[PDB]
RNA sequence: UUUAUCAUAAAAUAUAACUUAUAGUUUAUGCAUUUUAACACAGAAUAAAUGUUAUUAAUUUGAUAAAGUGCUGAUAGAUUUAUAUGAUUACAGUGCGUUAAUUUUUCGGAAUUAUAUAAUGGCAUAAUUAUCAUUGAUUUUUGUGUUUAUUAUAUGCACUUGUAUGAUUAACAAUGCGAAAGAUUCAGGAUACCUUCGGGACCCGUCUUGAAACACGGACCAAGGAG
RNA sequence: AGCUGGUUCCUUCCGAAGUUUCCCUCAGGAUAGCUGGUGCAUUUUAAUAAAUAAUCUUAUCUGGUAAAGCGAA
RNA sequence: AACGCCUCUAAGGUCGUAUCCGUGCUGGACUGCAAUGAUAAAUAAGGGGCAAUUUGCAUUGUAUGGCUUCUAAACCAUUUAAAGUUUAUAAUUUACUUUAUAAACGACAAUGGAUGUGAUGCCAAUGUAAUUUGUAACAUAGUAAAUUGGGAGGAUCUUCGAUCACCUGAUGCCGCGCUAGUUACAUAUAAAAGCAUUAUUUAAUACAAUGACAAAGCCUAGAAUCAAUUGUAAACGACUUUU
């Protein structure tokens, strides 16, 4: 909320290449943005399902024989992925990293209060501007559940409720609009407290 | 890699007993008036002996492009270098400039091949009137009635918005 | 086309109001004849006027020298090396909280529970409009993501 | 092809990277995939060849005399009457309209935003009986349906 | 330095002076003809009347507070009730908004999304 | 190259009679209409569409070089013991008392023109000397004539918060405050040490090519203790 | 004991060598070379060059490597 | 398809390992998190709790010169680079879904801040402010303050799931507010000495949280651990049982 600018910016992962999203994030909460991206489950990586697959599978080899314990965390959740990604582009060593942590959020199939609140798109991070045609890529989520991400189901279901109350509130919003702007149009002529600013204004909206 | 065309000559030394050196000239590509003398001169060596400083520069000028608004198809041949394997090309290239023909010329090079502007030795220039373009691309230009589908676009970054809450918006219709 | 650039260059300065020159157009646009000399730019963010929104996210530093004496300050509007250079003399500072007074009467009498760091702008350190920034005290760097504020005051005509 | 954006011949192009910046243009020639002969006479930007990636690629399209020097383009433009469309055209008013949101010196925006709440009362205040939700009421009354017949007729009543 | 006044009666400036460096100087022109002008209105004129360190006079061991920034004196409100009566016949001209007559009152808005930078003040 | 214009080839891009089709539709499997990045340099013709020769345009266009021509912003610095035993000198402005004429403001004033001397460039002429080649140019030197412009000298004395005087920071101003002892308020500080942020910091002594070493002595501290 | 270990305050300025030769020498010396210090004599290379030192160039010598040769020894 | 063709491949597409990864199986994020219960101390006392509170007063953040702010409504549902955002007429649907005709922002410039998209703000304030404006008229557009009951609905790490809505009906009457436009009447702030006003650089106020001295306004009356005890447990703590 309260922020230089905007303290939550809600951020779409639909159609963000995951790299190019979490680079331009890191440096949101480094400037003190503080974001919460929503969605990582539609959060796309480019390279082919397949392709993908066997990368991430590279790392679960890598395990501290020890006690792999203390070994690392493979991170299944694909906000856990976009989390790990952004961690890395980030110095979480440091106090400052930490910090810079806390001001990220990272949520799978947008939850609470954020779905009244409007996904802000980053368009350095879309796929479709960035990727070349003809491209396949894959999608984080599909990822996330090979490597053994339990929730696919869940979030899917969540995701379709969720949707569900998003109808309602936009075929209610619609109608709405068309009211406001009929209310706004039928005064305006009518004296000309609305012709004198709107045409004076004159611009184009 | 700025590629200006430049005029160069040059005799060797200059006695009064001895007359009168015969006065060799070349076309050039280079940024510069020093790389227009510089392979000037390696060029020069292939024929003709004359090492500078034994080596007499002569005159260094700048030749003009005839015309650079003009529509033209050259054709330009090409000896390059390879690892183990020194070849020849004959390319179109559809361009303004001579000059920016061999720019075209040198990065198209240096991509394919892996073409070394250093591995790499000019040739040739013409101007080609009028369907001796081999090049199925270049006479894919030279077609009646040239119409063209702009496929595609190029999405500035943003915006002036970092911040795009207008969402790009691949559609454009 | 270099005397086309000099004829162009003497029609803006003579809309300014001013030295009473050359008009040969440029368009803020009807215009009678022109679409002709230029679509402004732009490229923004904003505040802008008590207080450029600012950001001190960072120092001027080398690769592992971190030479704290001048201080990278991204100016919000500011996107280009030209519009930080608007900004290019100006006041800035930090007001931030204390727990603690100290500061007792000579200008107003501050409660001293608000500090306040003053500093001027400098040069421009941007490709995309950020700018360098002295300040009489230095910025501690616990300020980083921290809103700093920059006054518009010294502003040339 | 339903039809997306042809890089044709007299299709035009309101190139914004050059000095040329925000004035429409006409294309010419074909050059190669990179480039296009574009020339723009009554918008006063001279011949040029231009890249494909400094001009994007407007909607008009007028049949266009392909090959065409300065002055019979000058000629092709005028009989268009091209300049006029190009005016009409309600997003180069728009185009025109960022050429002066820039500054409207600051006098002029609280023009706006004073007397915004002008029409930001009477929105609320027209607000609340279609059929849609419900919609309703039979108050309750003496004031409150009186304020609804306080938009209608607006005579006798409250309360 | 600068001679400024809002006019006063509007947006509450007095015959008040600051530096040409606190000023973006906006495009906006009042016609400065009508005035009485700071002909009158010198260094010393302003110049304050007194700071003594105390009850006018000479050494009385004196007491806590004199009267370092406010009265006021009558002399300086003649002056600025004039000035400011030449200013609201020329400001009333422009039509309501931001900084000229009804127009004066309102404070400021580069507003959230707007710029210092490509405002041409 | 390009504008503007002329001739020729020539319309090879487009325009242009007309020939044909799909198809919405219409008329009755086919037609007629029209639309079609679906037809045909298809006829004469047109815009010279492109090429070539000619002429050009506030002569373009590119490049490079040059004028303190005029000018703005920002940044950091500003030893100033200038008599410790060393300089303050130079110039400029302004006033003074030569005149006239024209012009501008139209008040106060301001400029340019009207002298002698010296230098310099530009014109013409002549000689030398070097040079590219002699059609004609360029160079170094010298002299002479003509006219013109430019610049310096003939511009002293008084006064001057004027410019510099070779590290020329101060006009001007505000504020705190030395307020007897007492003692407020302001500024400034990696003292010890705490805190908060960034960055950097591997264990010394030593032999050794190289030591943070998985090389060796040294737990820690005091005092004796060796060119 | 030619070996190992250690050798006790600081700052300023300059600043090495692991090479030569001989040695029962080869874990070391002497010796020459490199190093500093102390100065001295003269500065046209000095106090308010027509004398050089040593690097280019030039002019004048040398050489059996690279390359070439084997229908040259 | 490339290569008229043809072909497991170029695009697209199917099955397929003792593999891999889950299910499962094992530790259980020491405090990562959820749910729920009792929530004391007992009266000569008071203690805690709702305290989100409400008062003197205090602390702290916000805005910091009203405010020179701010926003948990909000541009889809996607294969995707001819991929595509829509409107309307004719049909169609639960679905900006589906069909035909006509157009349209033909990844242009536009657009990307704001349509502030339930048309915010910085408005209310007819003097917009480190005072608040107060008070008169005209005519147009036109505003609303309160309470209770009933029926159904919602909750993914979230600032009160014994909570907050919506709708429908009923009750009456404080008339508490009125706003914009144009126009009347009056005035404190504002004259912040200062001609250099930024410099040590404010706070009346506004909103949000926290506090608690004595006092005030509501509610309610636990257990844990140790001793002693079990053996299902164990080196000792601990675990599991107990009165």
């Amino acid at each position: 909320m309260t922020g230089l600018t905007n303290r939550t910016v809600v951020i779409d992962g639909r159609g963000h290449l995951l790299g190019r999203l979490a680079s331009v994030v890191a440096k949101y909460l480094l400037q003190g943005g503080k974001v919460a991206v929503v969605r990582c489950e539609e959060l796309n990586l480019s390279g082919h399902f397949y392709r993908n697959k066997i990368k991430f599978l590279a790392y679960l080899r890598k395990r501290c024989n020890v006690n792999p314990a203390r070994g690392p965390f493979h991170f299944r959740a694909p906000s856990r992925i976009f989390y790990k990604a952004v961690r890395g582009m980030i110095p979480h060593k440091t106090k400052r990293g930490q910090a810079a942590l806390a001001r990220l959020r990272v949520f799978d199939g947008i939850p609470s209060p954020y779905d009244k609140r409007r996904r802000v798109v980053v368009p350095i991070a879309m796929r479709v501007l960035t990727l070349r045609s003809d491209r396949k890529y894959c999608q984080v989520g599909r990822l996330s559940h090979e490597v053994g991400w339990h929730y696919q189901d869940v979030i899917k279901s969540l995701e379709r409720k969720r949707k569900a109350k998003l109808r309602v509130t936009l075929k209610h919003n619609r109608e709405l609009k068309k009211l406001t702007v009929k209310a706004r149009e039928n005064i305006a002529k009518a004296a000309e407290p609305f012709n004198k600013i709107i045409k004076s204004y004159g611009y184009e909206v | 890699g700025l590629l200006k065309e430049y005029e160069v000559v040059g005799r060797k030394l200059p006695s009064e007993k001895e007359p009168q050196t015969p006065l060799y000239k070349m076309r050039i590509f280079a940024p510069d008036n020093i790389v227009a003398k510089s392979r000037f001169w390696y060029f020069l060596r292939q024929l003709k002996k004359f090492k500078k400083t034994t080596g007499e520069i002569v005159s260094i000028k700048q030749v003009y492009e005839t015309s650079p608004v003009k529509i033209k198809n050259f054709g330009i041949w090409l000896r390059y270098d390879s690892r183990s394997g020194t070849h020849n090309m004959y390319r179109e290239y559809r361009d303004l400039t001579v000059g920016g023909a061999v720019t075209q010329c040198y990065r198209d090079m240096g991509a394919r091949h892996r073409a070394r502007a250093h591995s790499i030795q000019i040739i040739k220039v013409d101007s080609i009137p009028a369907a001796k373009t081999r090049r199925v691309h270049v006479k894919q230009f030279h077609d009646s009635k040239i119409k063209f589908p702009l496929v595609q676009r190029v999405h500035h970054k943003g915006n002036r918005k970092l911040f795009s809450f207008r969402k790009p918006r691949t559609y454009f219709q | 086309m270099a005397d086309t650039q000099a004829k162009s260059t003497t029609a803006p300065k003579a809309a300014k109001a001013q030295k009473a020159p050359k008009a040969v157009k440029a368009p803020k646009a009807e215009k009678p004849a022109a679409s002709e000399a230029k679509v402004s730019a732009k490229k923004y963010k904003r505040h802008g006027r008590l207080f450029a929104k600012a950001v001190f996210t960072g120092y001027k530093r080398g690769l592992r020298n971190q030479h704290e004496n001048q201080a990278i300050l991204k100016i919000e509007g500011a996107r280009r090396k030209e519009h930080g250079s608007f900004y290019v003399g100006k006041r800035c500072v930090y007001v931030y909280k204390a727990e603690t007074k100290k500061c007792v009467p000579q200008h107003p009498e501050r409660k001293t529970r608000v500090r306040a760091v003053w500093g001027k702008v400098t040069r421009i350190h941007g490709n995309t409009g950020a700018v360098r920034a002295r300040f009489n005290r230095n910025l501690p760097g616990h300020a980083m993501g921290h809103r700093i504020r920059i006054m518009l005051y010294p502003s040339r005509i | 092809m339903p039809f997306e954006r042809f890089v044709q011949t007299g299709r035009i192009a309101k190139a914004s990277a050059g000095p040329l910046k925000g004035r429409l243009v006409a294309i010419v020639d074909v050059i190669d995939q990179n480039r296009v002969l574009v020339d723009g006479p009554l918008t006063g930007v001279p011949r040029q060849e231009y890249r494909l990636n400094n001009l994007h690629l407007t909607k008009y399209r007028i049949k266009f005399p392909y090959t065409a020097p300065t002055r019979i383009v000058r000629k092709a433009w005028t009989e268009s009457d091209l300049k006029a469309q190009w005016k009409v055209s309600p997003w180069s008013v728009k185009a025109q309209n960022i050429c002066k949101r820039s500054s409207l010196n600051d006098f002029d925006r609280f023009k706006l935003r004073y007397a915004k709440r002008q029409r930001n009362k009477l929105l609320t205040i027209a607000f609340n009986t279609l059929k849609k939700r419900t919609k309703a009421d039979g108050t309750p009354r003496v004031l409150k349906k009186d304020r609804r017949e306080r938009l209608r007729a607006e005579k006798a009543k409250g309360g | 330095l600068l001679l400024v006044t809002g006019p006063f009666a509007l947006n509450s400036c007095p015959l008040r002076r600051v530096s040409q460096r606190y000023v973006i100087g906006t495009s906006s022109k009042v016609d400065l003809g009508a005035f009485k002008v700071p002909e009158h209105l010198n260094d010393a004129y302003f110049r304050r009347l007194k700071a003594k360190k105390d009850k006018k006079t000479g050494e009385a061991d004196i007491f806590a507070a004199k009267k370092e920034r406010f009265v006021p004196n009558e002399q300086r409100k003649k002056d600025q009730k004039e000035v400011d009566a030449a200013l609201l016949k020329v400001i009333k001209a422009h039509p309501e908004g931001k900084f000229f007559a009804k127009y004066l009152q309102n404070m400021f808005a580069l507003h959230s999304s707007q710029y210092p930078h490509r405002m041409r003040f």
